[PDB]
């Protein structure tokens, strides 16, 4: 395996870091394995073929999208299934809060969750847009998705 | 210091010979890499060996 | 790295009351009280976790016990 | 607010995206993704 010299990997000044203008901290991550870094993007490539990149990106987040909606509109159902056998008994208001304050929390997941997919999605997107070399990448779970 | 790197640089040989894990091939790698600065440079950039 | 000493004292258990009852005398402690941030002894003892031990993920009963091993065993 | 609160998730966020200069830490603390199998996933495996 190639290994570099410490003297001009940290002397301060760094000789690397001036050279190639990477911090320090930056490449310190990328020697001892912490971080990925881009070597070289295809510009002539992505431009060619951007559009169907982003037709592709649409598909998933509209199946997102309706997949979200389905179970939402199953769990609506659930919650309306289960007043039927609970509202019969004359019960106090404590054994119909229960269900409803269940059910609202179920919806704020079901929501929640498709919303942090949605902006993890995005994110992946701006990323690779953007994606320039010398680009610095510290999530290995992003750094797989690209 | 100098058979410290020796050994190392021979882990990774025989880690990449039979397909091991990325995980570990890289964790060889770093270390052959610190062995070789602390050979260059003991106690530069962490504790000295 | 330094912080308000104000985080330390919510984070050891005292609320934004015991804290104007005791050190009412001085008055830096009262800017160092307004300026902070951090509201609860919740709030104090994730940022004292994070600070001091950034590496691992934060979790509840690390961050309660925490401090308690650090000085007080 | 100890639990799935922003301010907790952005700690969590945060706290995996740490340099980790030592060296033993760093694979320590790359070693606890993979969770601990049971029994019968060892054989399947």
């Amino acid at each position: 395996a190639p290994v570099t010299h410490i003297w001009y990997f940290k002397g301060v000044p760094s000789r690397l870091g001036y050279l190639l203008d990477l911090a320090p901290k930056d490449l310190e991550k990328i020697i001892y394995f912490a971080a990925y870094v881009i070597t070289s993007v295809d510009d002539e490539m992505r431009h060619n073929e951007l559009s169907t990149l982003e037709a592709e990106m649409a598909v998933e987040k509209k199946a997102v999208e309706d997949q979200r909606d389905a179970d939402l509109e199953a769990r609506a159902q659930k919650l309306e299934a289960d007043l039927a056998e609970l509202e019969a008994e004359g019960a106090k208001s404590d054994v119909r809060r229960k269900v409803r304050d269940s059910g609202e929390r179920e919806m704020r997941q079901l929501r929640d969750r498709a919303q942090r997919e949605l902006d993890r999605l995005d994110e992946i997107w701006n990323t690779f847009t953007k994606l320039a070399p010398k680009q610095l990448i510290v999530d290995e779970v992003l750094y797989r998705e690209l | 210091l100098y058979r410290r790197v020796i050994n190392r640089n021979n882990r990774l040989k025989r880690l990449i010979d039979l397909g091991a894990p990325e995980i570990i091939v890289n964790n060889e790698k770093r270390m052959l890499q610190e062995s070789v600065d602390a050979l260059f440079d003991n106690g530069r950039r962490g504790r000295p060996v | 790295r330094r912080q308000p000493v104000t985080v330390l004292l919510k984070a050891l258990g005292w609320t934004n009351e015991q804290i104007v009852e005791r050190f009412g005398f001085s008055e830096i402690m009262m800017g160092t009280l307004e300026k902070d941030t951090t509201s609860g002894t919740d709030e104090a003892l994730l940022d004292i976790y994070r600070k001091l031990r950034p590496g691992e993920p934060p979790t509840k009963e690390s961050a309660q016990t925490l401090l308690e091993n650090l000085f007080f065993k | 607010d100890e639990e799935e609160s922003e301010a907790l998730r952005q700690a969590r966020k945060d706290a995996e995206l740490t340099a980790s200069a030592d060296s033993v830490r760093a694979y320590l603390k790359q070693i606890g993704k993979v969770a601990l199998l049971n029994a019968e996933e060892e054989v399947e495996l």
